[PDB]
C-alpha cells in the first residue's frame, strides 16, 4: 500500500531535481555576468585615472 | 602560389599565408615530455607532446622552450614544432609552398644558416627568406620611417629605420623580454607565500602576469598609494582553487623593463635604449624619429606603458620636439602582419632563395644581399 | 587459450577467467583446522579445511587467515588456497592458463617474489602478472584518471591516475581495514552483555557489520539521535537463537574510518587521506581528481559513506569545485572486473612474464617494467 | 650587556650567547601533546611538552612542527618554543639581552614582521635583528667570498657572496631538505616489511638516517654491488630490540639530494642548482665562486657529500677550473657560529632594530635598511 507514498516521493523529487537544475543555470549566468560587468567597471576606472593624471 | 608566413618568435608560433589579416595558427613554442611512469597498459600514449595540447596536458609533462632569446637551442624540437605548424595546424605540405621566415637582429650566423638547411633538406619546400622582426613591423604599421622597439618574449630591440633604409650601427639589442619578467615574478609572489615552482606552474604565472600586470606611470606614487590604500589590489584564481591576492607587484614586475637593475642586469631601461638609438643616428633624421616611435611585440601589451614610454623620452629629448609613440591593437601579431604584406609584395617574387640556388651555392646563401 | 583472474585480497578470494563479467568463485580465505580431538573411528575426516567448507563446520575448527594486511604470512596456508582455487572451484589445470594476480600498493618485495616463484614452481603456470588493485579499480570504472580509494579488508589506499600516468609519491597506504572494523565491534558490543571471543564468532561479527552497519551524515547528531530516540536501534538473531540487539553502535563501527583515533591510531580519516593526495599532487591536475574520486573494495559498502566523503571533501577543498564521489554498486567486485578487462586487452599480451623468461632470470624479473 | 643568537631553524633549535664558541642550548623543535586519555589521578601532568623533554615522552604524544619549510606556521607553539629555549634552557630575562635571529632567504614577509611583533611585545627584548642564515654561515667558514649551499632541515638554498657583496638575484631556494628525505626513507623502508607510520617512529627513521646514510661515489656501481655483494648491509637496533637490516636504502635516501625526481619533485640536483647559480653571476668572479663552495647545515654530514658534489660540479664545469668544497667538521652549527660571531662585532651595534624604533614605525621597519 505504501507503493503511492513511493511514486508521490520520486514525483517530488524529480520536481526538486528540475528546481535545482534552473537554479543553478541562473547562479552560474549571473555569476558570468557579475564578473564580465567588474572587469570592464576595473579596466575602465584604471583609465580613468589615468586620464585624470593626463589632466593634471 | 601561396607562400606561408611563420613568425616563430620565441614562446609563441604564429603562422598563416600570405595575404591573410592575421596568422590562424596561434600556440605555444612548447615541447612537453611525460615524467611519470605511467601504468594503463593499452593507453598507448605518445612520448612528445607539442604546442597547444601541451598546455592541456601540463600537469603531467615537463615543458621545454626550444628557443631561448631567439637563438634556437633544441634543433630536435624546434623541428618537431616545425612539423606541427605544418601538418597539424595549418595542414599543408611544405614541398609546395615558399616559406617566409623572420628572425631577430644580432643573432648567430648559424642560427640562419641551419634553420634554411632544415627548411630546404627536412621540409624540401621550394623556396624561403629570413626577414628582420623590425621591418616587418615597420611594414605592418603603414610607416616608412621611425624606430621600431620590437619586445618579443625572448629579445628586445631598436632598429631606426629611415625613408626605408636601416642604420646598423644604432641597432640596439637587449636580453630583457617577457620571459625574464616571468621570472621576475615568480620570485616576488614568494613575499606573500605563493610558490610556483615547476615548469608548468610558469605557464599559470605567465597567466597571472598578462591579466594583472601593468605600468605605473610614476613608480614612488604608486608605490605609497600601495603602501597607503588597498584600492589596486586584485586577485586571481589559479586551477585549482585558492585565489590569490596580488597587490603592488602588479607594477613591479613590468617596472623591470625601465629598471633592469630589478633582475640585476647592467643595462639601461627601454626607454633609455630607444633615446640612446635615436642619439646614435644622424642629426637631420631625429626629429622624424622621435615623432614615429613604433612599438610592438607581446611584452608591450601591458597597460599604460605607451604613456609612461612618452613620459620617458620626452623627459630626456630637448623641449622643443613633439614626441608622439605609437601603439597599435594589433601590436603582438604586427611581426607577421609585415610578413604576409612583404610575402604578398610582387616585387618580392625575385627576392626569395630559391631551391636551386641554394643546391649550388650551400647555406652560405643566406647572408648574401638577401639579409 | 585464456588467462585466469584471481583476486587474492585479504579475506576474500576472487577468481574467473579473463574475459566474464564476473567472478565465478567467491570464498573467503580461511583455513580451518580441527582443535577437539574426534571419537568416531572411521569418520576418516580431513586436516585442514579450506573456504566455503570451514565456514560450515565453523564450530569445529581455528579459522586462521593467511594474509593479514595485504602481506602474506603463511604461505603454506596460502598455497591451499590456491590450490583449492585451481582445483575445486574452478575446475582448470593451472599448467594451461596464464595468470593475473593482484596486489596492494607499498607491499614488501619478497612478497611478490615469493608469489611468482609459487606460480611458476608449484602450479607451473605458462605466464604471470602482478597488477595493482587501484589500477585496475579504474579499469573497470571506465576512467582514465581520477583518485582511486580501494579499502579492502586488509589495507586502504589511494592511488591517483591522470591520463594514465600514476604518480607514486602520492600514493597513501593506510592499515585500517574491515578486519580492524569488525575487531572494533566485537570490543564495543560488549557493553551490552555480548560476548563474542572465539576465532569463529568473528564471522558472525563480521555478518552482523555487513547487516546493519551504516555510515552517519553527521555523527553528533545521531549520537544525540540513539540517545534520546530508539528509531535507530535494529536486532539480528544469531546461528544460536537469542536475538541481540544493537543501539547507536550501528553507526559508531564505519565512523573509525574517518576518526582512526577510535582503535588507537595516529593517522586520519580516508577522507582526509585521500585530500592529502590531491593536495601531493600537481596543482593543474587536482581539478580534475576532484571531480573523478573512485570508491572500490568491500569496506565502501556501507549505506552513507559516498555521502560522508563527499560532505568531508568538499569542507575540505577550495568552495569554487565540484567534488563528485563515483561509487557503483558493483564495487566489491571492481578490482576483479578490471582485471579481466586487462588480461582480455590484446595489447596485454606482451606484458606477462613467460616462464622462460623466469628460468634464466630468476624471481627478480618481477619487479622490471612489469612491475 | 650581551646579546642572545638563537638560530631556530628548522627542526633544531639552537640558542647560546654572542660571544660563545657553540650553541649552549640544542634540542629539536617540536611540541607533544598527549592522545591517550590519562587515568592515575594525581599525576597532575601538563597538556603540551616542548623540546627535548617531549622526545622522552615520545610514545605518549602526538609531535608538531610549528615550522614546516623555513616559514611558521603554527604560531603558539612557536612562542611556546621560545618560552622554553628563553626559560629553560639558558634560564636568561629576555627584558635585558638583544636578540639575534636568523631566517632563510625568499621566505614570506609576514613571518618577519610576526617574528620581530612576538619578539618585542610577548617577550620585550630591548632590541632584535633578523639575519640570513647562508651570510651567517660565511662568516662562521672564515671567508669573505664564496658561493654556500645551506642545506638544513626544512630548505635548501646557494646564496653567491663575492667581496662582501650579495648578488640577490642568482639566490637559488630548494624546498627538498632533510625532512624530505625522512619521509623518502620511510617509504622505501616499507619494501623490505618494516613499516614506520606514527610521528613517533618519524623520529627512529630520522635517528636511522643519520647513522647510517651515506652518498655513493657513483650510484649506478653502488648498485650493482648492493645487488651483487652483501658487504653494504648494516643493522640497527629498534628501541624494543627488533633488529632491522638496510642495504640500498642506505645510499638510495640521501641520493635524492641529486635526483630530487625520486620524491616526484621536477628540479634539479644541489650539484646543478650550486652550478646553476653561478652561471648566474657575472663572469669574472666565477673563478672565486668555484674555487670558494662552502658547505653548511645538517643535511650536508652525509659521508660522501663533499667528494660527490665536487665530482659532479667538476664534470659541469669547464676543465681549467679548480673546484673545492669546503666542508668543515663543525658544520651543522655553521649558521650559530657565524651568528654569534656577527653580534659580537663593534660594528653592529648600531645596526639592531631598538624598542622604541619600533614603537614609533610598526613591525614594517624589519625589511627597511634595519634588515
Ligand atoms: N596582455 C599582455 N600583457 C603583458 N604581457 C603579455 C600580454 N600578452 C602577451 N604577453 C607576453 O608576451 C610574450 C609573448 O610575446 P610574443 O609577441 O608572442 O613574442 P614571441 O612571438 O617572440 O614569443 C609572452 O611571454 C607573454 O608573457
Ligand atoms: N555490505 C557491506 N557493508 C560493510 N562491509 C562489508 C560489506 N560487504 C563486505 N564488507 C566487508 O568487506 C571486507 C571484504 O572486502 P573485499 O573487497 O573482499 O576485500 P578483500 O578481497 O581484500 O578481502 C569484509 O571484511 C567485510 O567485512
Ligand atoms: N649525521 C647526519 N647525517 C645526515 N643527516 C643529518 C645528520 N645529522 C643531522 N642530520 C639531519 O639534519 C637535519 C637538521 O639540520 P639542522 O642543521 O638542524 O637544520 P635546522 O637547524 O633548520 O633544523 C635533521 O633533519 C637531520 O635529519
Amino acid at each position: 500500500s505504501l507503493q503511492k507514498k513511493l511514486k508521490g516521493t520520486e514525483d517530488e523529487l524529480d520536481k526538486y531535481s528540475e528546481a535545482l537544475k534552473d537554479a543553478q543555470e541562473k547562479l552560474e549566468l549571473a555569476e558570468k555576468k557579475a564578473t564580465d560587468a567588474e572587469a570592464d567597471v576595473a579596466s575602465l576606472n584604471r583609465r580613468i585615472q589615468l586620464v585624470e593624471e593626463e589632466l593634471d | 602560389t601561396t607562400a606561408l608566413v611563420c613568425d616563430n618568435g620565441s614562446g609563441l608560433v604564429k603562422a598563416g599565408f600570405a595575404g591573410d589579416d592575421a596568422p590562424r595558427a596561434v600556440f605555444p613554442s612548447i615541447v612537453g615530455r611525460p615524467r611519470h611512469q605511467g601504468v594503463m597498459v593499452g593507453m598507448g600514449q605518445k612520448d612528445s607532446y607539442v604546442g597547444d595540447e601541451a598546455q592541456s596536458k601540463r600537469g603531467i609533462l615537463t615543458l621545454k622552450y626550444p628557443i631561448e632569446h631567439g637563438i634556437i637551442t633544441n634543433w630536435d624540437d624546434m623541428e618537431k614544432i616545425w612539423h606541427h605548424t605544418f601538418y597539424n595546424e595549418l595542414r599543408v605540405a611544405p614541398e609546395e609552398h615558399p616559406t617566409l621566415l623572420t628572425e631577430a637582429p644580432l643573432n648567430p650566423k648559424a642560427n640562419r644558416e641551419k634553420m634554411t638547411q632544415i627548411m630546404f633538406e627536412t621540409f624540401n619546400v621550394p623556396a624561403m627568406y629570413v626577414a628582420i622582426q623590425a621591418v616587418l613591423s615597420l611594414y605592418a604599421s603603414g610607416r616608412t620611417t621611425g624606430i621600431v622597439l620590437d619586445s618579443g618574449d625572448g629579445v628586445t630591440h631598436n632598429v631606426p629605420i629611415y625613408e626605408g633604409y636601416a642604420l646598423p650601427h644604432a641597432i640596439m639589442r637587449l636580453d630583457l623580454a617577457g620571459r625574464d619578467l616571468t621570472d621576475y615574478l615568480m620570485k616576488i609572489l614568494t613575499e606573500r607565500g605563493y610558490s610556483f615552482v615547476t615548469t608548468a606552474e610558469r605557464e599559470i604565472v605567465r597567466d597571472i602576469k598578462e591579466k594583472l600586470c601593468y605600468v605605473a606611470l610614476d613608480f614612488e606614487n604608486e608605490m605609497a598609494t600601495a603602501a597607503s590604500s588597498s584600492s589596486l589590489e586584485k586577485s586571481y584564481e589559479l586551477p585549482d582553487g585558492q585565489v590569490i591576492t596580488i597587490g603592488n607587484e602588479r607594477f613591479r614586475c613590468p617596472e623591470t623593463l625601465f629598471q633592469p637593475s630589478f633582475i640585476g642586469m647592467e643595462s639601461a631601461g627601454i626607454h633609455e635604449t630607444t633615446y640612446n638609438s635615436i642619439m646614435k643616428c644622424d642629426i637631420d633624421i631625429r626629429k622624424d624619429l622621435y615623432a614615429n616611435n613604433v612599438l610592438s611585440g607581446g611584452t608591450t601589451m601591458y597597460p599604460g606603458i605607451a604613456d609612461r614610454m612618452q613620459k620617458e623620452i620626452t623627459a630626456l629629448a630637448p623641449s622643443t620636439m613633439k614626441i608622439k609613440i605609437i601603439a597599435p591593437p594589433e601590436r603582438k601579431y604586427s611581426v607577421w602582419i609585415g610578413g604576409s604584406i612583404l610575402a604578398s609584395l610582387s616585387t618580392f617574387q625575385q627576392m626569395w632563395i630559391s631551391k636551386q640556388e641554394y643546391d649550388e651555392a650551400g647555406p652560405s646563401i643566406v647572408h648574401r644581399k638577401c639579409f
